């Protein structure tokens, strides 16, 4: 039972211990390509690399490398792509990936202060479209809705080679510090639901692309919480979902997901608050009490 | 006023506890934060028995908070000045005020939040967070004058934040404030010079900071328990100070000793405190601190 | 607070008119003045729609008046701060505020008090009484910022006193106040440097004093009638000033002239005004003025 | 009549003019004694002197002069003694007069907070005063300080005969020289307290009234009291002519009422007080 597990961990002050176990039990796979000399400038951090088996391969003969991982969650029936904040020289690759994987949405979690650990890869003005000559792509801002702690942008991505166009919804949560946690579980859940509402996470489209700076801490929290909510919703017994086990599964696709014990605790916190109404196997009368 | 909020958008749900001037409630506020349909908030009100000065301070707090933007300072969300009662709406801090939080962590606590007492690392972290909020406040040219565990707040992730400014005074021009007439003062948290001459500076605030560390290490025990205010006043002015709570970590004791130097110009600054603890803090500190921000020049 | 009065001691009899922040009433107060069983008073209140800033100034006026003792400054009698509504009790000025009083003296007035308009000797007397009150306020180190006929009162013997300090600010450390943010201001009574930089001094107060003399000689007509606020704002900052109302004594015009010097350093002080007029006043003046008092050193 | 007259003067703004006529019509009587060279040090002001025919004479062989006048209002049936605020060297004379005239009360109107009057009464019960020149002793028995007036109970003893008398001292503290009271109500409240004390009773000698010169504020106080008495003794109160009552009083002491404003206040106070005693 997730909730009782939470209270027991809190009561015994075990968060650090649990997180330590998760790290010790986490999957370890080769990252040969990411460590290739020709890819030194395609990585934002020397200590954050995508496993060779789950890395996203760009469809180009030049150099198919990008620091991005495909996280496929079979039981949840949702896939996500986690990547680092694009670099000045990798903005074209970022969009090529978006195009090639048929993604409809991008989730950004960099904190707007100051300067972001992410290059400016999207247009600031509708009238100033962006052209990535290296990958033959054009990107135009169609509309932008700035709100209190997040901003939603509508973008038109055009493959200049085929003249085909796609609408990309870009969601940027602006009040989440690196290595930290959201202002509150509720604002985080409000953001998660806005993204779900857009249809960007639908099975009909390619995997949603999620990033921040490294693409493991905040990016991992976002995906873990979403997956646990999915599993709890399609399971006869919500309480049977084991977050620790879900995180370890996810870590099979990308290293270091969830960077701190606090982020681990927050994930539990948000999942529990977001699962408050999932009935499960209870009856109308029981769910009333 | 861009901060004025329609009373119909605020609903008081329950009492949270007594604040500086009145009962603080937990409320639900609809459409006060763009992009968020409903927000859980903390609402401050003033008791009907508040004196003229108290009422002035209550409204004054709301006014000064309008210009504050610091991760370690409770955020103001809005005000309801149309009609009565006046309401000051702020971000809700999941674990309430630090004093109540600390006491609920005592072994005999009946309302235990289901978590153990603070470790040394958690204490250092709280110290740096409070000091960061104070460094910010001082850079904005205000003297707090009433720093105490009860005036600090705890968030869902346990981040501590300065949340009360009922006695805050502007020191832009002179860097200090001298008490004119008489008044009620938090004697157990005051520096000797403030007791003797009613003089308040960032240094006297540093003295209070030391008492707050004492409160943290003793789980909100009452400063100088067993002694009356008259005895406390006499004691501190004569060069006395609080004993180190039993089993108090030495790293913290060293902090209090610095804060309780009789001579105010001998006490460290808040920035010095943070700079002192900077290498033993959570990975996120540099991301949100005033100390590491570009604004700290 | 020794100024706190028990609510039941105050009975509101009727409305006297709108003040700076709310309706002012005439009340009857039982045993508030030792030796007198009942006293007629003026009671100030704040409207329900008052903003935070307005509520803050309303209360501030009560707090600052506690420290005033001058024959030419309305006296505070007490405050009902326990519960709502908040009441500020002051001495009752028999003839109301100067603006209303002035207008009721117009030939076409409907509420004429059965008295003719002010003679030259009366105008000068009023000028000196207002300058004296202002001289006192300045000596206490406060800048008024909102000097106008509407904020002055008239006693039973027609003595004029300053009776509203809703915008008064402390200037002890710098001798001036600068308007940081925004907010509604009385543009037709403001000096050029105040309209331009938002800087207020005893000198910009002198400018206002001149407009009050203008109000007196025109029986509270609107300053710069025929121009909009925007035009006034531009007109005054460009070196323009009020014209002389028909039948305005030449001697009073000379006073206005010196109050409307574009350079604030060229304008006289309130003590200079009084000194200038001292040989043309009522015999009782030296008995009650701040100017002749031992406190003026 | 009275009230309509008041409104008539206000409407035409004639107070200065009406006050001017009163000064022109006022009695002019000899003040030979007050102007004697040996009496200069007994007068606070050169331009304020008691008429010879109505001056109070001290019952002593040395020098019987004191700047004080007996105002006897026959129709109102009340007498008053108006005098200047005693000087340091006339404090003994002041009490000798109070004793010889059998006065029961003293009304002082000097403004508090540097008086144009000498400290002629004890500041503390334990520090009695002795006036050697007139052989008198004064002791403060009780003092009740109110917001704008103070009531003191004093025991005066003629040391030559050892006889004792209780004197009530009433001091209105918020009346500036050449000015008017803070309000008609406070003025009337004070007047009524003095009346209630019994000090203005016919069984006693004349009440002594003073401030600095003993004509301006002192005259207003007596004019108001007298006009209220006269109104009480007529079927028709509004028929009392304040102007005539003042000229009558001016037959006994020069300059009663120093400003047109004091004249106006008197009307106000008398009109408001009347509507109160009725």
């Amino acid at each position: 039972e997730m909730e009782k597990e939470f209270e027991q961990i809190d009561k015994s002050g075990s968060w650090a211990a649990i997180y330590q176990d998760i790290r010790h039990e986490a999957s370890d796979f080769p990252c040969r390509v990411a460590k290739l000399p020709k890819n030194k400038n395609r990585n934002r951090y020397r200590d954050v690399s995508p496993f060779d088996h789950s890395r996203i391969k760009l469809h180009q003969e030049d150099n198919d490398y990008i620091n991005a991982s495909l996280i496929k969650m079979e039981e949840a029936q949702r896939s996500y792509i986690l990547t680092q904040g694009p670099l000045p020289n990798t903005c074209g690759h970022f969009w090529e990936m978006v195009w090639e994987q048929k993604s409809r949405g991008v989730v950004m979690l960099n904190r707007v202060m100051g300067s972001l650990k992410c290059a400016q890869y999207w247009p600031q003005k509708e009238e100033k479209e962006m052209i990535f000559e290296d990958t033959n792509l054009k990107l135009t801002l169609i509309s932008e809705d700035i709100k209190s702690y997040y901003t939603v942008r509508q973008l038109e991505l055009e493959n200049l080679t085929t003249q085909e166009t796609r609408e990309i919804l870009h969601f940027h949560y602006t009040t989440w510090p690196d290595f930290g946690v959201p202002e509150s579980p509720a604002s985080f859940l409000n953001f998660l639901f806005k993204v779900r509402e857009s249809g960007s996470l639908s099975p009909e489209h390619g995997p949603v692309v999620v990033h921040a700076s490294a693409g493991i801490g905040r990016s991992g929290t976002f995906c873990l919480a979403d997956t646990c909510l999915l599993l709890m919703d399609k399971r006869k017994d919500p309480s049977s979902v084991d977050i620790k086990k879900v995180l370890l599964e996810m870590r099979k696709f990308r290293m270091g997901l969830i960077q701190t014990a606090d982020q681990l605790r927050f994930s539990y916190l948000a999942v529990i608050e977001g699962a408050k109404f999932i009935m499960g196997d209870s009856s109308v009368q029981d769910q009333w009490k | 006023d861009e901060w004025e909020v329609s009373r119909e958008k605020i609903t008081l749900l329950r009492e949270l506890g007594q604040g500086s001037f009145g009962m603080v409630y937990e409320g639900n506020a609809r459409d006060i934060i763009k992009g968020e349909a409903e927000t859980r908030v903390a609402v401050k009100t003033v008791n009907e028995s508040a004196s003229l000065r108290e009422r002035i301070e209550f409204l004054n707090e709301a006014s000064v908070m309008k210009g504050f933007t610091c991760h370690h300072v409770v955020r103001l969300l809005g005000v309801v000045s149309k009609g009565q009662p006046t309401l000051v709406v702020m971000e809700l801090m999941a674990h309430g005020d630090l004093k109540s939080y600390l006491r609920s962590l005592r072994p005999e606590a009946e309302n235990n939040p289901g978590r153990p007492p603070p470790t040394l690392q958690e204490m250092i972290q709280m110290a740096a967070e409070i000091a960061d909020g104070m460094a910010y406040l001082n850079a904005k040219k205000f003297v707090h004058r009433d720093l105490a565990a009860r005036n600090c707040m705890v968030a869902h992730d346990f981040t501590v934040k300065i949340g009360d400014f009922g006695m805050t005074r502007d020191i832009y021009e002179t860097d200090y404030y001298r008490k004119g007439g008489k008044g009620l003062l938090p004697v157990r948290w005051m520096a000797p010079e403030s007791l003797k001459d009613g003089v308040f500076t960032t240094s006297s605030d540093m003295w209070s900071f030391g008492v707050v560390l004492w409160e943290i290490t003793s789980l909100a025990e009452q400063p100088y328990q067993g002694l009356s205010n008259e005895q406390v006043l006499k004691f501190v002015m004569d060069g006395g100070y609080l004993d180190q709570p039993d089993n108090c970590p030495e790293r913290v004791t060293d902090l209090m000793r610095m804060c309780w130097q009789f001579n105010p110009n001998m006490r460290p600054t808040f920035l010095e405190i943070v700079n002192l603890l900077k290498d033993d803090l959570h990975p996120s500190f540099p991301e949100v601190s005033f100390f590491h921000s570009e604004e700290n020049k």
